[PDB]
RNA sequence: UCCGCUGGUUCCUUCCGAAACAUGUCGCAGCAUGACCUGACUUGAGAUCGUCGGUGGAGUAGAGCACUGAUUGGCGAUUCCGGGGAUCCCUCGCUCGCUUGUCAAACUCCAAACCCCCCGUCAUCCUAGAAAGUCGGAGUCCGGACUGCUGGGGUAAGCUUGUAGUCCGUAAGGGAGACAACCCAGCCCGUGGUUAAGGUCCCCAAGUGUCGACUAAGUGUUAAUACUAAAGGGCGU
RNA sequence: UGGGGCCCCGAAAAUUGACGGGGCUCAAGUCGACCACCGAUACCACGGAGUACCGCAAGGUAAUCUCGUAGGAAGGCGUUG
RNA sequence: CCUGGGGCGGGACGCCCUUGAAAAGAUAUCAAGGGCGCGCAAUGGUUGACUCAAGCGGGUCGGAAACUCGCUGAAGAGUGCAAGAGCAUAAGUCAGCCUGACGUUAUUCAGCAUAGCAGUGGAUGACGAGACGAAAGUCGGCUCUAGCGAACUUUUGAGCCUCCUUGGUGGGGGCCAAAAAUGACAGAAAAGUUACCCCGGGGAUAAUUGAGUCGUUGCCGGCAAGAGUACAUAUCGACCCGGCAGCUUGCUACCUCGAUGUCGGUUCUUUCCAUCCUGGCCGUGCAGCAGCGGCCAAGGGUGAGGUUGUUCGCCUAUUAAA
RNA sequence: GAGUUUGGCGGCCAUAGCGGUAGGGCAACUCCUGUACCCAUCCCGAACACAGCAGAUAAGCCUGCCCGCGUUCCUUACUGUACUGAAGUGUGCGAGCCUUCGGGAACUCUGGAUCGCUGCCAAGCUCA
């Protein structure tokens, strides 16, 4: 599935792109969301390519993000016990594998906030004036969204 | 008026004869030069343009005159076939009050061009190739745009 | 006359020259059936046709050749043959379920005493409803046997045959 | 001054294709619609009568009723609803 | 006295927050009605700022000569409508066809990318009240700028008049030497932490950093920009 | 002979002077890449205030609340009686 | 009233078409091309019969100017008048019969996207009467989009209501429609001057100081056509092309109208170089003297008088140069 | 009950048109024979109308074919070219242009196809 991370703010931006962004739950820089791989989401992500990065996410990075920056209803940290007693998978790693396989989703965790609020990228990123093919950080990354996501643990 | 007054392409074309009025004539008399009835010149070089602009007809006439003189002086009267290509279809207008009803009136004619678009073409034998280059280099000196020379046919012969 | 890409070629039924589309547009505005009375030399044809986006479906189609069963052993190109054909067509269509429509003569001259108006007479006398006026209906003096009198006096066996065919037409369709 | 009549800026709007001029097909005039049936506005220049304002060209309305030989449509312009009368010769169904 | 014209109009916090535009006007320094802002109430289930697919509208960019106007030579004839000097002795332009070379804002046999109506789907909002409706109070009709449209006009202009988006007006804080509208960012108070734009010889926080070449002119050391010199030439490298 | 990079000539203005200044030459300039660090009220964490909506109250939710001129609305302070 | 200040000129002051206008809709300028303030009892309605423009071939002076016959001919014609669109068994041409160029009345659309605004027009209809046609159907003028005006007032048409205690006569008032006009066309009964002027405002708007631009002005460059008895370059330099300065005049309206004191001369100080003399060099169609052309150089010098307010310019005698 | 042929009314409206060529009429259409009657000519039984037997497939109509003009379609190149939506501290003295992600022609070129497809009904027939 995709991993959309916002990296530019919201001043001097078209209203169509802004409304697509708010429809994707992304309101602030350094915020991440996880969406399935279907043509609707593919087009929606294609329309905001110059303000977010994205790519294919693996099991390890998703499990790490869930264990670190997962909040419940009311700003309550997510723990192993919540996963092991609400859903059926043993630990965060098994649930992450199930989610990435498409056999499960993040809707199976009650009171889970859809948006993930990450930390600014340690060591600094490439730059928000160029796309990936130009030597920057915006645009499609393919499988290398894990490097940027791990950098923003 | 000066040359740079009407040389840029900033506005739409203005060429419909039946709507405007009183366009002055032209000076360029003949658009084909030299041996028209010959068709057996193995080398065919030409002068091309490096940038979009407008060329007045007077500049074209001066370039044609100078190229004709050089080519006839060196190559010979029957040893070439020069042919101008672009005809001036545009019309030039000069305001002449202040800005009150500032729309102008016809004063001349111009021929728009496009990058890498051929203007002149000279065909010669093998022995008069350098004279052809020498002739085409002076003609581009009267022209309002940077110009380069390309050998279209018989490149292997000369090169 | 296709000489270039701008040339305009007419419709297929206009190139054939067997239709008039302005008349067709005027006729379809009635929202109701049409009666077609196209004729030829060896016989006459009558049929009821209604429109559809694909084609023109037809419900009843009677032809003057059908008098051979009844016994109309006379000429099939006369007015009385047209009257007989129209009469049996009217009875057939009435019993079938359809009753009315509009008269449509196509690209033919509408002149009183014609075979088309003879067929119209045969239709109207049968009970098949149709809008018309009587002044164009041919008088029965030519209907019976008397439009061939002046050249075929040796053949005046018409009126008895006409009566027999009329009574047999009534007998079959009643 | 520019005029503001009812046929302004319709040089190409009210033209017919080169292999279309003349008598239009007649079956298009006898098509019949029911209530709540989406249709397309496509003005046929060959017919002079019963023509909506050409600003409704290319819009889609739904049929509301019939007045004689003309259907009543419900077209959206901007954020309003406009009721437009049009004979069935200018209309065209929606293929689902 | 009166003015559509000039100056002034006194305490605190909290919630929301514009228009500098259209039509009429003895109208142009004014006013009315509408768009846009705000408060209350009625009703009770959908709405579409966005994506994908389809039924439809194209006549702009580009391209081209098939219509309308122009346009360059060669060839063959108009045995004309025509100008050159008694069988019009014969020259022969305009014109008609085949080939070559150019065009069009009021040309089109063609023809996009944006865009608009509708259907289905996803997505967001919504009984803590969608869409619609009723009533109360206004301000506003001197705008300006940047990026696109070869926008129109003009020799050009930090000129004048349009249009899409976003801004200043009414926008802090960080960086550009200073900079209304340029880049990052839209901001309740206090403390800790990591980054963006941009930078790292000294002024000045952090590199006299790494790899491979170029320049010998103090050229340069100046994202955009109203602040930055051209044609032409050089056996300079 | 053709195609490219940088530089030179072409190149003249009025108070003394503007790469921001000092200065800078295998660079402290130009071109193609790369590494580390600095640097906001942005983003993360903790505590606090207010607001919006709900709840009988206790209290609950807020990534989807906290800029502001013309202007609309709500609650308070003060003077004399 | 509009107005690249006002004036003068004009009307972009009402209506209709094409482009500008950026392929939905909207969109400005004293933007480009323009037109209308009418004509017709047939140039109108319907049915029937036909096909037009232009060429080619033939016929008597029917001349390359006539009418007729045959062929090709989707339109190259005509349709009252601008532009654009429409039209072929026709919306065109001719013949027959006719007057729907009818009385009354309801919605919706545009004028006036979205999104209020007369009168008034155009599309569907309804009632009552007709014309043409076998019928279907067409007809609410002339194929579609221009040819026009509120309230109040007068006049005209059909029938009714009404005038103050009651009834009548004469005369008034009213309802519905038509005509008479406000072109500044959403509708005042309307000429000038002020340097004798007064008041309130404006840099929302001009003289000219400044800033921007450089058409024009001053000064150069590129190519060199040619002249120079031969020789483009001792000397002069065409056509075309490219610039610099802001020292002439224009263009714009960014600052200043609760005031930045105008032209010329005088006095005194300074800056630039694009060099008139003085210093140094190069070429020559440089014998000498003296010239002609160019390069470096801004240290010093650059005056006295007649006319004229003059700057500018003309003239006089000196001077190394004035 | 399936198919063929003929006839009429049609849908898409040149893939259907233009030109050329070889075959067919038994049932059917047509050509084709005349003017008593209804009907007709701005004159003409030309046409329309009526009355219809003769002969003919020379014409209309039907079947087969032709790339010779015009139209429609596919493929090779031109070419992911021209043009263009979004973002850019990318670049030019200037009029301008470049990089990334996403769309994407027109003519012309090599080679092939296109000389219509199709709906309703009736009649003669042809079978089980
Ligand atoms: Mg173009
Ligand atoms: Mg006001
Ligand atoms: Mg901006
Ligand atoms: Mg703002
Ligand atoms: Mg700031
Ligand atoms: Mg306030
Ligand atoms: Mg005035
Ligand atoms: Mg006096
Ligand atoms: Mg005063």
């Amino acid at each position: 599935m995709y991993a959309v991370v916002r990296l530019r703010g919201q001043v001097n931006v078209r209203y169509t792109i802004e409304d697509t962004m708010k429809m994707l739950r992304l309101h602030k820089v350094n915020h991440c969301v996880f969406v399935p791989e279907n043509p609707h989401y593919k087009g929606m992500v294609q329309k905001v390519k110059d303000y977010v990065a994205y790519g294919k996410i693996d099991a390890k990075t998703l499990a790490e993000v869930l264990e670190n920056r997962g909040r419940l209803e009311g700003d309550t940290r997510l723990t192993e016990e919540y996963i092991r007693e609400n859903t059926d998978y043993d630990s965060i790693q098994a649930f992450a594998e199930a989610v990435i396989e498409g056999k499960s989703s993040l809707k199976d965790i009650p009171k889970l906030k859809p948006v993930f609020r990450l930390h600014p990228p340690r060591k600094g990123h490439a730059g928000i004036k160029r796309t990936v093919q130009q030597g920057g950080v915006l645009g499609n990354h393919d499988e290398n969204i894990n490097v940027l996501l791990h950098k923003m643990r | 008026k000066p040359g740079s007054m009407y040389r840029n392409v900033r506005q739409r074309s203005f060429t419909r004869r039946k709507y405007m009025g009183g366009v002055p004539g032209s000076q360029v008399i003949h658009y084909d030069m030299g041996d028209k009835a010959n068709t057996s010149f193995p080398v065919k070089i030409s002068l091309i343009v490096e940038e979009k602009c407008q060329i007045r007809h007077t500049a074209l006439e001066a370039a044609r005159i100078t190229a004709n003189r050089h080519l006839v002086a060196d190559t010979g009267k029957m040893g070439f076939y020069m042919k101008l290509r672009v005809y001036p279809h545009e019309v030039i207008r000069e305001n002449k009050s202040g800005m009150r009803r500032a729309f102008g009136k016809n004063v001349g004619t111009a021929a728009r061009v496009k990058p890498m678009q051929k203007i002149f073409t000279v065909a010669v034998e093998k022995q008069n190739f350098k004279a052809a280059k020498e002739a085409l280099w002076h003609a581009g000196q009267k022209l309002p745009t940077p110009c380069r020379i390309v050998v279209d046919e018989g490149a292997e012969l000369v090169q | 006359m296709a000489t270039g890409p701008r040339y305009k070629v007419p419709f297929r039924r206009r190139r054939e020259g067997r239709t008039n589309y302005h008349l067709r547009l005027k006729l379809l505005l009635s929202r109701q059936d049409r009666v077609v009375v196209r004729k030829s030399s060896r016989n006459v044809q009558i049929q009821l046709i209604a429109p559809t986006p694909d084609g023109d479906i037809t419900y009843s189609s009677a032809v003057s050749n059908e008098l051979a069963k009844y016994g109309y052993t006379g000429a099939t190109g006369n007015t009385t043959a047209a009257y007989l054909t129209g009469l049996l067509f009217g009875l057939k269509s009435l019993q079938k379920g359809y009753e009315g429509g509009i008269l449509d003569i196509g690209l033919q001259a509408s002149s009183a005493g014609s075979r088309v108006y003879a067929a119209l007479k045969g239709v109207v006398d049968s009970g098949f409803e149709i809008p018309c006026s009587p002044e164009v209906f041919p008088p029965d003096e030519r209907i019976r046997g008397e439009h061939i009198a002046g050249y075929r006096e040796e053949s005046s066996d018409l009126p008895e045959q006409f009566e027999a065919t009329k009574e047999k037409i009534f007998a079959e369709f009643s | 001054t520019n005029s503001h009549g009812e046929k302004r800026c319709t040089r190409y709007k009210l033209q017919k294709t080169v292999r279309e001029r003349g008598i239009s097909p007649v079956s298009r005039a006898i098509q019949e619609f029911e209530e709540g049936q989406m249709v397309h506005i496509d003005i046929d220049p060959s017919v002079q009568k019963g023509m909506p304002n050409p600003k409704f060209q290319g819009s889609t309305g739904k049929v509301i009723g019939q007045r004689g030989r003309s259907y009543v449509l419900e077209v959206r312009s901007g954020n309003a609803m406009k009721e437009v009368f049009s004979l069935p010769q200018h209309l065209k169904p929606q293929k689902y």
